[PDB]
């Protein structure tokens, strides 16, 4: 602790996601919609939206 | 106002040995990477050393004005190199006023 | 956890100490880098081993 500043510990965490093109196993709280069909309207499939 | 300026020459210089001597957050390099450092080899190498406040630590860079960089020291447009910097408040610090 | 001179290192396309023997990322990596000081939990007086 009477070190300097700059060689204090630091506690490092890294996340990584992974962005293929694999289902969706896990991801964050959203709410879905029920599906229609032939009309111009848009979408919403796993993040991306149209 | 009355800085000192070091030159080096004739030597060989390791550079990662810096990390290990002071505590300083940021090895702010302007023209190059501070690990590639041993492989290409500069001319010759300047030091220089100096203490200034807090509010002028953004002041040490080229294209800058202010107070330190209008009367005392100015950085050349084109400065490449290493700038190192870290506190010393457990060393240049006294209870009636460190003047 | 690792000292406060190596924040820095944990880049893409990055070499060092940590990065080059310890621990190196992907140079097309996808995520995110969260280093915060533990000073109050990771500090003994006769020195964390």
């Amino acid at each position: 602790p009477t070190y300097g500043v700059g060689h204090q510990p630091y506690r490092v965490v890294v996340l990584s996601f992974e962005l293929l093109h694999a289902p969706a196993t896990v991801c964050g709280p959203k709410k879905s919609t029920n599906l229609v069909k032939n009309k111009c309207v848009n979408f919403n499939f796993n993040g991306l939206t149209g | 106002y009355a800085w000192n300026r070091k030159r080096i020459s004739n030597c060989v210089a390791d550079y990662s040995v810096i990390y290990n001597f002071a505590p300083f957050f940021a090895f702010k390099c302007y023209g190059v990477s501070p690990t590639k450092l041993n492989d290409l080899c500069f001319t010759n190498v300047y030091a220089d050393s100096f203490v200034i406040r807090g509010n002028e630590v953004s002041q040490i860079a080229p294209g800058q004005t202010g107070n330190i960089a209008d009367y005392n020291y100015k950085l050349p447009d084109d400065f490449t190199g290493c700038v190192i910097a870290w506190n010393s408040n457990k060393l240049d610090s006294k209870p009636s006023g460190n003047y």
